[PDB]
């Protein structure tokens, strides 16, 4: 699995931004058994997951982003879309596309090119 | 694992174990009822409480049996349990006395059956991995037929002999089970390691919640029939229908479970709980015997789709090493609600004069359990939650 397209944007506080891309280096059938998500790393912070889409389609969010952001997945297109509504200055951070697979007593993880999202007044 | 070969004799031994245990438990209760009518007390509640205690000890003592299994071995545990059960059944033949009956039957025989039961479930996993569902289905269908055969046997072949010799006759099944237990061969305190898994914890809690009202129909339908539209002289047909349908459904469910990968097998139990709840809530409304005959088939199907599939799901959830502890604690949790249910149904019957409210209230816990089971986390969802929390 490979995550290539990347994205980003710049907006004022209270604005919005959207991201969407298609993965590569993996078949659609194999990907359908894999979940997709987004990571975050602001300056001086550890890399953590913020939102993800489960195999059954259940979307889960971290407390900092839950209630504002929304995520959707296009299974056949190998795409996941992140919608960021009501952005704030604290949201400024680098985000990476992420994929996960289930395996016997272990998992397989993938990372994508960093995406730049900043909020400034 | 071989998935065959020597596993079939072990399958036969487990079938014998389950069939003998449940057949004896069902037969003694029937025998007590006849003697109660024939002879006056010389007690009223204790007569049934002794049988209830004997039935409940099997599930209540499972957590203790699990550690003995893990420490000594399935063969040794089963042999010791069979020996203790044989001793209890043989000693029950002594002169009639409520105090001595309490001990000899409830404690000795109950604990012997408890020690003999869990290893029978654990052993199969050492030989069948790709066909474990089929193995369990065969074992459960054989157990159903064997258990159903007991009263049909003794009620004719007893020759009206006194209750004293019935225990002596029945002890031979425990002796033969003790001999057969040697077939088990190996191939692979209070730590509570299993309860770490959210999936297992939720699954066990849901099954325990359903167990409160799951067994009310199977216990009280044959007596509600005698109370409403009692004119039907063929009332024994329902029992045979339930038994045959339960055997067929157990076999079919065992075979089907092999084609469903991973934790998707829990959907079968969810559907079974929903169907049983709806059917139990409907039972009071049916006014045709030919229709109630239809309800019996669905009851039998749900019975199999619930019972047969528990052990494979435990193996899937907690691997082969922790399956013994998982099953033991599952049975320990199930022990109390299934004993509490039918007494509450009888109390409601006494209060209201009919079983309508009893069935209405028995229909709910299965639906609650189905709702609980519908939200068991997925394998990827657990990791996603962990990442989001960290
Ligand atoms: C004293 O009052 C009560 C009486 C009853 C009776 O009703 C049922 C029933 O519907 C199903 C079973 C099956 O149970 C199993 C559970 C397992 O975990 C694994 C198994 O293999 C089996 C089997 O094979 C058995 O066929 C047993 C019984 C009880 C009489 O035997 C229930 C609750 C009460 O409170």
């Amino acid at each position: 699995v490979q995550l290539q397209e990347s994205g980003g944007g710049l907006v004022q506080p209270g604005g919005s931004l959207r991201l969407s891309c298609t993965a590569s280096g993996v078949t659609i059938s194999a990907l359908n058994a894999m979940a997709m998500g987004w990571y975050r790393q602001a300056p001086g912070e550890r890399r953590v997951m913020v939102a993800a889409v489960s195999e059954r389609g259940n979307a889960m969010y971290r407390e900092s982003v839950q209630g504002r952001f929304t995520v959707t997945r296009d299974f056949t297109n190998k795409m996941v879309s992140l919608q960021m509504d009501n952005l704030k200055p604290e949201d400024t951070a680098v985000y990476y596309c992420h994929v996960l697979e289930d395996r016997v007593d272990s998992f397989h993880d993938y990372w994508g090119q960093g995406t730049q999202v900043t909020v400034s007044s | 694992p071989p998935e065959g070969g020597f596993g079939w004799v072990v399958v036969f031994a487990a079938t014998w174990c389950n069939g003998s245990i449940f057949g004896i438990h069902n037969s003694v209760g029937i025998l007590y009822s006849m003697l109660l009518e024939e002879e006056k007390e010389k007690v009223e509640f204790q007569a049934a409480w002794v049988g209830a205690l004997a039935m409940g000890m099997i599930f209540f003592c499972s957590p203790i049996v699990s550690i003995f299994t893990d420490r000594l071995g399935c063969r040794i545990t089963a042999t010791a349990g069979a020996a203790v059960a044989f001793i209890g059944l043989h000693t029950s033949s002594f002169t009639s006395s409520l105090s001595l009956r309490y001990f000899t039957y409830g404690i000795l025989f109950g604990c012997g059956c408890s020690f003999a039961f869990q290893p029978s479930l654990v052993i199969l996993g050492h030989y069948f991995q790709r066909r474990l569902g089929l193995a369990n289905g065969v074992v459960s269908a054989g157990s159903s037929i064997f258990s159903m055969s007991f009263p049909f046997l003794i009620r004719m072949l007893g020759d009206k002999i006194k209750l004293a010799q019935t225990f002596q006759v029945l002890s031979t099944f425990m002796f033969v089970l003790m001999l057969l237990s040697l077939t088990y061969r190996p191939l692979l305190y209070f730590n509570m390691r299993v309860f770490r898994q959210r999936t297992y914890r939720i699954w066990a809690f849901g099954i325990a919640a359903a167990a409160l009202g799951y067994f009310v129909p199977y216990v009280h339908l044959m007596k509600y029939v005698e109370e409403e539209f009692s004119e039907i002289k063929e009332t024994w047909v329902l029992l045979v229908c339930i038994g045959a349908t339960s055997g067929l459904g157990r076999l079919v469910s065992g075979h089907i479970s092999d084609s469903i990968p991973g934790l998707k097998k829990i959907y079968l139990q969810v559907l079974s709980f929903l169907l049983l709840g709806l059917m139990s809530m409907m039972i009071p409304l049916c006014r045709d015997f030919g229709g109630l005959i239809v309800v019996c088939l669905f009851l039998g199907l749900c019975d199999g789709f619930f019972i047969t599939i528990m052990a494979p799901i435990a193996f899937e959830l907690v691997g082969p090493m922790q399956a013994s502890q998982a099953i033991g604690y599952l049975l320990g949790m199930m022990a109390l609600p299934m004993i509490a249910g039918p007494p509450i149904a009888g109390l409601l019957r006494n209060c209201f004069g009919d079983y309508h409210v009893a069935f209405y209230f028995a229909g709910v816990p299965p639906i609650i359990g189905a709702v609980i089971l519908f939200f068991v986390p997925s394998r990827l969802e657990e990791e996603l939650r962990r990442r989001l929390t960290e």
